């Protein structure tokens, strides 16, 4: 089985500007390595899968829960050091672009429709249980907990947003819009390293080594 | 990767 | 109202190797103005949102058309000239991950679940209406078609294939996947044009202009 | 874009 309550659980026991994104993107993926552990059946996969699935999904997945955390600031996001970033502060240090594309295809539509934070438990755990990840053992067996996660999911919007019946896919048709501002975020990243400016924290440098 | 794999050892 | 068979009609209506597979989507550009002419409300949309929509989505819109026309085929993608190009051939020019990615992301995913022309259709006119696309004058209005798409596509799904519940979500879930190699292919296109070796023809090059 | 408003303005 795939409980959506013990999908809330794991995001419940978790809860220049560049630099400052870069430093609690780094503390953040200590979190995120926890979080995934509390998803039913990923600490049973092997240890091998679940260092692919995390190499593959991690900024998607920071990404995500900085936008949900997001959602009652105007014009910003909030970090999980407690700092407000505003899209002055990033269009006046060269980022303004990106920063925009989480306000407006993220921040600002989960905003709108209310995301909850089961349902967002259940998107980080889609994007966790990734079957294209590269290298994967078995990929039907991560293909197979993806389902069981949209199954569950689906089942929960119908229970609780009866009333809205696009609901479901409404929360999939946001995962197009994660997967291209994670990509242009890794760009910006490697940019950084490349220039050598910004400090890079150790967790952060890693999951920019090649594999 | 031996951030990542330490941590997720337990 | 979106009916599926007006998508379905659409579909039905338009149906080294760099060098050819380039060829091959700049005789197809043509085309896809003419399908999207064909998906109910396009037309009607003003002539600068039109653009913006075919800007935004015409490489995965491609993608998508020329995958799904292979899913008959092993290990390769058959172009719109007739041509087929194998695994073997796109490794051997040099874009031999992209074009694996293609294969085992979309190919094979759409062989296994048998994709039809219908579902096909609509994940299309999904991609072609794209509220997150920069510029629109009415990203509310678009964002409405969307809906209706992906409502008329579930209502299909649901009617057509009753045994397999999972079915609508399985569709909607290959658009990220779609994304990333749509976004992939543009980095090639750049390259290519940059280095000057292959020819680009002139639909193709303004698709690749600044906006 | 001169070759995509030609073609879709009919």
């Amino acid at each position: 089985d795939m409980p959506v309550e013990r999908i809330l659980e794991a995001e419940l026991a978790v809860e220049d500007p560049v630099t400052n994104i870069c430093q609690a993107a780094d503390k953040q993926l200590f979190t995120l390595v926890e979080w995934a552990k509390r998803i039913p059946h990923f600490s049973e996969l092997p240890l091998d899968d679940q260092v692919i699935l995390l190499r593959a999904g991690w900024n998607e997945l920071l990404i995500a829960s900085f936008s949900h955390r997001s959602i009652a600031v105007k014009d910003g996001i909030l970090l999980a050091t407690g700092l407000h970033v505003h899209r002055n502060s990033a269009h006046s240090a060269g980022v303004g672009a990106i920063f925009d594309r989480v306000l407006t295809e993220l921040v600002s539509k989960m905003r709108d429709m209310q995301m909850d934070k089961t349902e967002l438990g259940c998107l980080r755990a889609i994007v966790l249980f990734n079957p294209d990840s590269k290298g994967l053992s078995n990929p039907a067996e991560v293909e197979a907990l993806r389902e069981k996660v949209y199954a569950s999911l689906e089942a929960y919007c119908k229970h609780k947003y009866p009333e809205q019946p696009g609901r479901f896919a409404k929360l999939l048709l946001r995962l197009p819009a994660l997967r291209s501002i994670g990509l242009k975020c890794l760009e910006h990243l490697f940019f950084f390293k490349l220039i050598g400016d910004t400090p890079i924290d150790t967790f952060l440098m890693e999951m920019l080594e090649a594999p | 990767h031996k951030i990542l794999h330490r941590l997720l050892q337990d």
